[PDB]
């Protein structure tokens, strides 16, 4: 079953899908293909939880019924700057305006 | 193959090329990064979700859920969809 | 053009509302006039008696947004094989992002106020041009 994801770091957001049965490491390989940084230089997170390479996305709570096309689940990303890993940091999206009166 | 769509506040959304070609406007701007000076991230993120939704549920027998739009973003989203022709 | 044929050959049908909308079935009568039938709440079904060669289409009962029946616009009951009813599966289409936005805006702004919204005139017109069965009958013709 497909899960639909947003992989987020700083002001970058990747929209992609993966199998529930695929692994965290395999998701790093996908990020590698896009952002050109190897898996050993990536940490992936569900909220503040560091995800282990050998776990399946399903095990880590990304399921086909919650990680939906129209409402994808967020996976946090942090890169290793040279020696040590930066802290997970995801820039929020902008804020919508106040509802007008007429609405 | 992916393209980068950049919001007016500098958010970089990386989505599959074929998904982004849902918008004829984006096709033209490509024909592989596009800046959108009038589309903020809270709108453009939703547009990307729309692409994913459309591609997934077009020509599909499995029942179709409603594409959700918060009241707060509906106006700006309308304006983006009109510009993007999607 | 789009009118039911007066066949007299009965046909049992299950109207199955697999959409989140309240649904309005519309029968095109023998003169091509749309004739509204009782609504179906979201997720519900009705066993109904119709006839072969009769034309139906389905709409959101509140807003008249177009719905699909068995993946197309129109439904014509056919011959029942071995006494089994014909299924009419009513579903949401995949709306364009624009039409979906227009739906949500329409559902929040009273028509009198469309002029107050800060948008290009052409979107005012788009909002005001509500989904309408008569219009679609001309579009299908
Ligand atoms: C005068 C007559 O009975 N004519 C037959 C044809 C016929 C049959 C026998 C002999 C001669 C002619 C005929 O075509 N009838 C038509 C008829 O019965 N119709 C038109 C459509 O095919 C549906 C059917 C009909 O009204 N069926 C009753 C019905 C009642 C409710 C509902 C619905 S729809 C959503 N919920 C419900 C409960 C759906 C169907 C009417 C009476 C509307 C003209």
């Amino acid at each position: 079953m497909d899960v639909f994801l947003m992989i987020r770091r700083h002001k970058t957001t990747i929209f992609t899908d993966a199998k529930e049965s695929s692994t965290v490491f395999e998701l790093k390989r996908i990020v590698e293909g896009i952002l050109k940084r190897p898996p050993d230089e990536q940490r992936l997170y569900k909220d503040d939880q560091l995800l282990d390479d050998g776990k399946t996305l399903g095990e880590c709570g990304f399921t086909s019924q919650t990680a939906r096309p129209q409402a994808p689940a967020t996976v946090g990303l942090a890169f290793r700057a040279d020696d040590t890993f930066e802290a997970l940091c995801i820039e929020p999206f902008s804020s919508p305006p106040e509802l007008p009166d007429v609405m | 193959m992916y393209v980068k769509l950049i919001s007016s506040d500098g958010h970089e959304f990386i989505v599959k090329r074929e998904h982004a070609l849902t918008s004829g406007t984006i096709k033209a701007m490509l024909s592989n990064e596009v800046n959108f000076r009038e589309i903020p991230s809270h709108v453009l993120s939703k547009v990307c979700m729309y692409f994913t939704y459309k591609v997934r549920y077009t020509n599909s027998s499995t029942e179709i859920p409603e594409f959700p739009i918060a009241p707060e973003i509906a106006l700006e989203l309308l304006m983006a969809a009109n510009f993007l022709d999607c | 053009v789009l009118r039911s044929v007066n066949s007299r050959e009965p046909s049992q049908v299950i109207f199955c509302n697999r959409s989140p909308r309240v649904v309005l079935p519309v029968w095109l009568n023998f003169d091509g006039e749309p004739q509204p039938y009782p609504t179906l709440p979201p997720g519900t079904g009705r066993r109904i008696h119709s006839y072969r060669g009769h034309l139906w289409l389905f709409r959101d009962a509140g807003t008249h947004d177009g719905l699909l029946v068995n993946q197309t616009e129109l439904f014509v009951p056919s011959l029942n094989v071995d006494g089994q009813p014909i299924f009419a599966n009513i579903t949401l289409p995949v709306y364009t992002l624009k039409e979906r936005c227009l739906q949500v805006v329409r559902s929040l702004v009273k028509p009198e106020n469309y002029r107050r919204l800060d948008i290009v005139r052409s979107l005012y017109e788009d909002l005001e041009d509500h989904p309408n069965v008569q219009k679609d009958l001309e579009r299908l013709t």
